[PDB]
């Protein structure tokens, strides 16, 4: 049993997956940088 | 951002702030990483420019997100909607009958 | 031998300047925080400000801040976007 409002919820998903797999791309690399530039001000650096 | 396509435009706007942004931090990251001094500047340079590339990055996702109602917000006037002002019926009923 | 990884330069913790001061005198600071939020015109410039705040936050990280959300969120139901939701979503 699942109620009104549930039943919305998943809707409203439903009705907005996007897959733009050009941006997802950008952001990871942003990303890769991201958590290895902000690793090195912390001075945790280590090989890999 | 009222528009589908004005939305668009202040999306590549905000790409080209994080692509410069992010290009310096990788040419520090190679002075740093280059087999002191020149080495010390850069190790300082590094955390400058990170307080940059996440708020930058930050305002790239946010404007994805304002880009995708818009569309949705457009999708939804269906072709009726769109010639309630037609200014003459007459002749329109007149040719289609 | 890979790297020397000493790092020489250092940085305290002197930011939060808009969210500033202790979170003593909790429930003064957050309705003034609340007021100074819905005092805002320009929506923009509204959003910027948001980002230092939330960054601020996710700096601390609680059940205090999740009733200063519901407050936030609940006083911009009365116009018709909802713009601290969507920066939540991204800043997370």
């Amino acid at each position: 049993p699942l109620s009104q409002k549930q039943i919305d919820q998943v809707r409203t998903k439903v009705h907005y997956s996007e897959v733009d797999t050009p941006f997802n791309k950008y952001l990871d690399i942003l990303g890769k940088v991201t958590k290895l530039t902000g690793s090195i001000i912390n001075g945790t650096l280590s090989n890999d | 951002g009222r528009t589908y396509f004005e939305s668009l435009c202040e999306e590549e706007q905000s790409l080209q702030e994080s692509q410069t942004h992010l290009l310096n931090i990788l040419d520090i990251l190679s002075v740093l990483a280059d087999p002191d001094d020149l080495l010390t500047e850069s190790l300082k340079k590094l955390p400058d420019l990170h307080r940059e590339l996440i708020n930058s990055s930050i305002r790239l996702r946010y404007d994805k997100y304002q880009t995708r109602e818009a569309q949705l917000l457009e999708d939804t006037k269906t072709g009726r909607d769109v010639a309630a002002g037609v200014q003459n019926p007459k002749s329109i009923s007149e040719y289609y009958s | 031998a890979l790297s020397q990884k000493v790092i020489p330069p250092a940085s305290p913790s002197q930011a939060s300047i808009l969210t500033e001061e202790v979170i003593r005198n909790w429930p003064e600071r957050s309705k003034t925080l609340c007021s100074d939020f819905t005092a805002l015109e320009s929506n923009d410039e509204k959003e910027d400000w948001l980002r230092t705040l939330f960054i601020e936050l996710f700096d601390f990280i609680d059940v205090a801040s999740f009733t200063n959300e519901l407050v936030n969120h609940e006083r911009q139901v009365s116009q018709a976007s909802i713009v601290g939701k969507m920066f939540i979503a991204v800043s997370s």
